[PDB]
């Protein structure tokens, strides 16, 4: 009855549009799935343009491809936003919603109805969360533990790249937090630290700097590149004015104002470097290891770069807007806009500043901090994708290690959570039901599902998943009774059960938290939808 | 049973996405892919390499044997070739040598996979291979440097280096090509008794200006800079002024305006009179100054006004427009000066000394000589390049450009030192990595055996590239080596190559050391790659 | 999002096929499609119907009112609606009488099903309660039938059966066609009354010849047949009388020829003298025998050589070309002759009996009489039909043979069973189903109660056709049955209808005096293919189409 409403409107209703929620999704989770695990496959996007871009993880993957069939849009929005908060999680939840539609669909083509398939998925997600609060283990990070940390932000990088390179960024993750904590206040921001694309060295050869890096070089060669002693000075203003806000001009009677009117431009600029010049000196004078430098947001006059060059003073240029708020905490100085205000009080602190030049651009070290409250991590590559595939290594690590500082709570990995949720939602007795064989249908459904991430970990590591899940099973059954709580992971090396509180494996709160949460209602509202209906004016 | 069913897909994604994943395809068929541009590597390595003809979509044509080169005006739809053009651009960008032997190497190793992944092995035990087998090469590359050298000053020892390079790169030329690059490397050299702390060396210090015209034996070295300009105004005093005083202005000569726009503003017709006469005494009092500190030679970087270019003529100071301002801080080296934006009046400690200028045409166009004799320069030097053809002139100007490169890399670290070359450092590389397997039992050996066989592609290039057969005079080299002399065995390119043995010390062919550790890691990280991308992701156009 | 999946795995079926089931509003479209050709008929039903025009795709032209007509040319696409065509030609064919009642009663059948279905009754359901009303239904068709015809043959009761039925088709004059169509049915009745024979009709024995010119008072009824002709002789009005005897040779005049490689062999010039005069001995020999029997026409069923026609000419014998086969086959019904293919001297029992043969000019060409007198009665007799249009000429035939399929009602069945006419048969069965309904416990009542409700159509139409509300006469008519049945018998308010224009105001007073009544034969079968269309439409739950 809808095209005697427009011609060009067309739809599909009841099954029509749920065998496209259950096609569309497993479609999607098959590209999908071979991404999950460290012996996950690796995918290679290249656009029209001709950039190649590998990654593992889902967000770059759905971002750089558009869907075209709708069902998948909701699962690509879903796990963007998984990314956002989390930094982690885009493949799980992909897998999971797939996978919920599938088991649900089994019970449609026998006579259920999906609203009380729905009823189930609410009702055995309350119980996981009651499960997921008994079964994580809290921590303590008050000792600030390297190997706790390492084994943690280990785990993460195990599923982006080998095991070498592994093994040079685990500490690197691990460093990247350090100095930056707060015992009253909570505040952890992740965004202290930077993010530096160059090609030098390896891929492997990366190391991290304990102080701030910046991209800018010295525009005069008579600044010194290696300063024992500098006093970082902030300065927001721009020294070489771009434009005048009031339009106006200069009018000369005679050719001797020329020289005089341009002489009065050099006025403005020389009153705003008095006050500098005058700033070095102030502390000591005839002082040698001890430099000035300025870092600047805006443009500086290149005909202001011999005053300082004099002086030899480094100046820099065109500085990031989130290097402002990064200056304060690693030199340890304060945010200046003009100089009519300065004081020695108000200058940073460092130890050590150098520049290296690295092709035909040159960029400045700084390091050797007291209490540096910021770091930085500096990414290294051997080609354009070399960058990138770090840089999502590195960002999908810092929300790990984060969660960890944010939530002392730790749950293990390698699908030990998932299995455990498997025995626990077979059976709920008369706790929680609400009808009579009506909410058992979408609870068997859901926890049937719940197995698809430990058995897509086998699947990608070419073993068989029935065979790794049967000896699960079998331990699970005696450690009830033997009264010793046991964690039984999945082991992909020899096809075999472990531990992951032993083997160093571990996930966070809120991925795990916001993934099963966030499958539900995905899955929920596609067996809810009975039409998928397209209409509009081109 | 007419029409397929399109599978479910279809819908998903886009009709312009392109899959190859596992099973799928790729797995030694894109390898096959990439051996057509491998095979057009293969024919250009060596001396007697052939040189490729490319025409790029402007019609510009670039003729080198530089794989890094040649691979950069191609347009290339095949993604995982660009894993090894990338590969390849890092070789010419750090060290800058070396960028033949990173293209073959990585195309052989994948070449050498075929027959491990038909046997059943897993690409992921493939990595392990690489990895342990690249870490084990690097050790013993240290142990068999006989050329260990700590001069790096006398021109002598630079035969040994910058000579090797050049024998590969028009072969046609020998002690002509290394001539100009040896004596350039002197001048740009500082003079002292013992130079430590690692003396500062950029490519920047020696250039390359090339003439049309004229034979490459005719070809000599310049100590100052050749650019192609007009001088005006007068000619040059040849030697009658000795050393004269240059200044660099950055701002033009002119009376100084403001940034936004002025205009003249004349009330009365009194202020008429002086304004012919006030604009020519203003600039005067400016150019008065600099006369009178014997300044011969005014560079501005920006167009001169004819009111300034009015004043020099009479003086007798040169003008050079140097509209380029990366060419223009190196005439500030030649002479040792201080660029100075401002005018103002030249200060003694900022300007520089310049024995003497000339304008002459080397192919028949007019020229400036910045030559200076007696003088100290810093990092500065020319090469005149004579040739009939311009397109082998490029592939020269790549040469030199590839022979300074690698006192960059000999200079900046600790040292390059010395390996032996024509098939001697490659062979003996064969016996390292093939015991190396046997001493480690597992699954690994067969990826270990494979790794030093695709080390045979090099040593026989050579000799196929020469006519000969691989299947003679390679089988013979690894002979030579039964057993210090058994080390210096090397490939033959010669009528007299029938003996398959001639002694590496005679011609003194070497390579660096640390050209060769950047290579190898370049070229097995170029292979683990293709063999670590399971699935393939194409997009439309 | 910008693309639908576009039924995914649709590709199981040429892209030409779309399916249609009961779900998504396709049953309620369909029986919304029926709506779109039932209104088409109602305006064209009883005597103030309108006649329809339909241009084929050759460009002829077909006027009439008859639901089963109209249909035929009309191109169909909606499925279902092929049902509702399909069965209005069964009951023009079998009965050849009510085809707009099975129009339109199977389409008000399906339109108060849409109420039906939109409460929740089953399709299986809905049929199990027209199928129990319907039994229903034809047991009290038997239990309200009023008096018989009673003898086959009369002047004043042909009048109360071929006259109401012609009423509705081309109206016009009453006692103008009733005269012309009731004097042709009493010569084909063989009578013959008190010797116990089984009678015997035919629909096919009276043709209805079209003639342009004229009107309609000067058409006649001749009991003979009529063709247009031209006696190839001569004309000959035969006034000598004694009547004649007719001879009928389906085969043609001419020497019988060889059927493979007829070819003249002469050898010699002695037998080429006499072949000329040969042949001509021939069909001497031949038409002098049949001449000495007395036989003055001769009817051929093919080309007559011209040798031949030669000696008919002589003896002065007319000549009949009488081409394919159904023409010349219903001539010796007339004359009671029997065909033989011989052209030897027929049987003297097998000759036929024709009193007078007469060309005349009626529509401007020549035409042979064969009309019959008083007695040596005949046969498939033809009425002639003169007009002035060619279209109401098509029509009016189609309305005689009407007439003619309502005297075969009057054979088979035990009599006439004369109904109540002007929709007073279809009024009554509202009140009877109505009690039947409250009789039957369950869920089955709606489907009954309904069953009745799709029975006021028929006095809704007549009152729209006539120009009158049907709001105030409709409910004016109930009052008569709202009053049941009193407390002495002889109840005469059976005979209570609907009127036409006129006063209004119910009226006609008891139809027994308008003498338009209905036939039960007709009833019957009308209600029994217009239940089955609709059951057959509602019995589809899933309808496929090909190409379109
Ligand atoms: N080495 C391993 N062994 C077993 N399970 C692992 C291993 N590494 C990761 N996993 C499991 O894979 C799941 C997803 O991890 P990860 O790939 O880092 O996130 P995503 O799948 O969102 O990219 C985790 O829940 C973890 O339990
Ligand atoms: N005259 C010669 N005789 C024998 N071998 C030579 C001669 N000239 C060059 N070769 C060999 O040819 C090889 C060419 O290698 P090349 O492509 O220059 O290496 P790279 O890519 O590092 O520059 C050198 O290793 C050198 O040993
Ligand atoms: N003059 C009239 N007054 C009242 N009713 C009439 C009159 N003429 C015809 N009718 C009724 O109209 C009905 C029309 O029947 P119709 O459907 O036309 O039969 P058919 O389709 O066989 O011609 C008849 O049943 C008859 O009872
Ligand atoms: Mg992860
Ligand atoms: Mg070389
Ligand atoms: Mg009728």
């Amino acid at each position: 009855s809808l095209q005697l409403l427009n011609p060009k409107a067309e739809s599909l209703r009841r099954d029509a549009a749920l065998k496209v929620n259950v096609t569309s999704a497993e479609g999607l989770q098959s590209v999908l799935e071979t991404n999950l695990g460290p012996k996950g496959t690796l995918k290679m996007l290249v656009d029209g343009a001709g950039n190649i871009k590998l990654t593992k993880d889902g967000k770059v993957l759905l971002t750089e491809m558009q869907i075209q069939s709708p069902t998948a849009v909701l699962i690509a929005r879903a796990a963007a936003a998984q990314d956002e908060i989390t930094g982690d999680g885009t493949t799980t939840v992909v897998c999971l919603v797939g996978e919920l539609l599938r088991q649900a669909h089994r019970f449609i083509q026998e006579g259920v109805h999906p609203r009380i398939i729905t009823d189930g998925f609410e009702i055995a997600r309350k119980e996981s969360m009651k499960f997921l609060d008994e079964f994580k283990i809290s921590k303590t990070n008050l000792s600030n533990d390297r190997e706790f940390l390492l084994q943690v932000a280990r785990s993460s990088l195990l599923t982006k790249v080998d095991a070498d390179l592994t093994e040079v960024l685990t500490p690197i993750v691990t460093d990247a937090v350090l100095s930056v904590y707060d015992a009253q206040a909570d505040n952890l921001d992740l965004h202290m630290v930077e993010i530096m694309q160059m090609q030098h060295l390896s891929p492997k050869d990366t190391t991290f700097i304990k102080g701030l890096v910046l991209d800018h070089g010295g525009r005069h060669p008579d600044m010194p590149t290696r300063v024992k002693n500098a006093y970082v000075l902030i300065l927001n203003v721009s020294l070489e004015y771009e434009k005048t806000e009031v339009n106006s001009g200069f009018f000369y009677s005679s050719a001797d104002q020329r020289d005089k009117l341009a002489a009065s431009e050099r006025k403005f600029v020389d009153a705003k470097l008095k006050k500098i010049i005058d700033l070095k000196n102030e502390v000591c004078g005839m002082d040698p290891d001890k430099g000035f430098v300025i870092i600047n947001q805006k443009g500086i006059d290149p005909m202001s770069l011999d005053v300082f060059a004099k002086h030899n003073i480094l100046a820099l240029r065109r500085a990031k807007r989130r290097n402002m708020e990064r200056l304060q905490l690693v030199t340890g100085g304060e945010a200046q806009n003009s100089v009519e205000d300065l004081s020695p009080q108000i200058l940073g602190f460092s130890g050590l500043v150098y520049q290296e030049t690295i092709g035909e651009e040159k960029f400045t070290y700084v390091t050797e901090n007291t209490d540096p409250k910021s770091c930085t991590i500096l990414i290294k590559g051997s080609t354009h994708y070399a960058l990138a595939q770090t840089k999502d290594a590195v960002r999908d690590g810092l929300r790990a290690v984060a969660n960890v500082l944010k939530d002392k709570n730790i749950i293990p990995g390698a699908g030990a959570f998932y299995i455990a949720l498997s025995r626990y939602l077979r059976s709920a007795n008369m706790n929680k039901l609400g009808a009579k064989g009506k909410t058992k249908t979408g609870i068997e459904a859901f926890a049937e599902a719940l197995l698809v991430i430990p058995k897509t970990l086998v699947k990608n590591s070419g073993f068989d998943p029935l065979d790794v899940l049967a000896m699960v099973e079998d331990e699970l059954d005696d450690a009830q009774d033997s009264d010793e709580t046991r964690y039984v992971g999945v082991d992909l090396n020899i096809g075999d059960s472990c531990d992951p509180t032993i083997e160093g494996i571990w996930d966070s709160y809120r991925v795990l938290r916001n993934a099963i949460t966030g499958a539900t209602g995905i899955a929920s509202n596609l067996l809810l939808c009975d039409e998928l209906l397209r209409a509009g004016r081109s | 049973s007419l029409r397929l069913p399109q599978n479910p897909n279809a819908g998903l994604f886009k009709q312009g996405y392109n899959s190859y994943s596992n099973a799928d395809g790729q797995i030694i068929k894109s390898i096959a892919a990439i051996r057509e541009l491998h095979q057009m590597c293969l024919t250009s390595m060596g001396p007697c390499g052939r040189n490729k003809i490319i025409v790029n979509h402007l019609g510009k044509i670039i003729i080198t044997n530089d794989a890094a080169t040649m691979l950069r005006e191609l347009d290339i739809v095949h993604p995982a070739v660009k894993v090894l053009v990338m590969a390849t651009e890092q070789q010419k960008i750090d060290m800058g040598d070396g960028t033949n032997l990173v293209m073959i190497l990585a195309g052989e190793l994948l070449n050498v996979s075929e027959k491990l992944i038909s046997m059943g092995l897993s690409a992921v035990e493939i990595i392990q291979g690489y990895n342990m087998a690249r870490k084990f090469t690097l050790k013993e590359l240290d142990e068999m440097v006989v050329g260990e050298i700590t001069d790096k000053n006398d021109k002598n020892e630079l035969l040994k280096m910058i000579k090797p390079v050049i024998s590969s790169k028009k072969y046609g030329s020998e002690d002509i090509l290394s001539e100009l690059v040896s004596e350039a490397v002197s001048h740009v050299l500082p003079v002292a008794q013992q130079a430590g702390e690692i003396p500062y060396f950029n490519v920047d210090s020696i250039r390359v200006v090339k003439i049309m015209g004229g034979s490459l034996s005719n070809s000599t070295v310049i100590k100052g800079m050749v650019f192609n300009r007009e001088p005006e105004g007068h000619v040059k005093s040849l030697s009658e002024d000795k050393k004269h005083k240059v200044a660099v202005f950055t701002c033009p000569l002119d009376i100084a305006n403001t940034e936004t726009k002025g205009t003249v503003l004349l009330h009365n017709a009194q202020e008429m009179l002086d304004f012919s006469k006030g604009e020519e005494k203003q600039i005067d009092a400016m150019m008065k100054e600099i006369a009178d500190m014997g300044v011969e030679c005014i560079v501005a970087g920006a167009g001169v006004g004819e009111l300034a270019l009015h004043y020099l003529n009479r003086y007798g100071i040169l003008v050079l427009k140097v509209p380029s301002k990366f060419e223009l801080r190196r005439l500030c080296r030649v002479c040792g000066a201080t660029p100075l934006p401002r005018l103002g009046a030249p200060t003694p400690e900022e300007l520089g000394l310049v024995e003497t200028v000339k304008t002459m045409e080397i192919g028949g166009d007019r020229v400036t000589v910045f030559k200076q004799e007696q003088g100290e320069i810093s990092r500065t030097s020319t090469i005149i390049l004579r040739g009939a053809t311009q397109n082998n002139l490029d592939d020269i100007e790549r040469a030199i450009d590839d022979g300074v490169a690698a006192v960059k890399g000999l200079m900046k670290p600790s040292g390059g030192k010395l390996l032996p070359g024509a098939g001697a450092t490659e062979i003996e590389l064969i016996s390292r990595i093939t015991k190396y397997g046997e001493r480690t039992p597992g699954l690994l050996q067969l990826a270990i055996k494979q790794f030093a066989v695709a080390f045979e592609v090099v040593p026989r290039t050579l000799a196929e590239t020469a006519g000969l057969d691989v299947n003679e005079v390679l089988p013979n080299l690894y002979a030579a080596h039964n057993v210090t002399d058994h080390l210096y065995k090397g490939v033959d390119i010669d009528g007299e190559s029938d003996e398959g043995v001639k002694d590496i010390r005679e011609e003194n062919i070497y390579d660096m050391l640390a050209t060769k550790k950047f290579a190898i890691n370049v070229a097995t990280e170029a292979a683990t790659t293709v063999l670590s991308i399971d699935q393939i992701i194409m997009a439309k156009k």
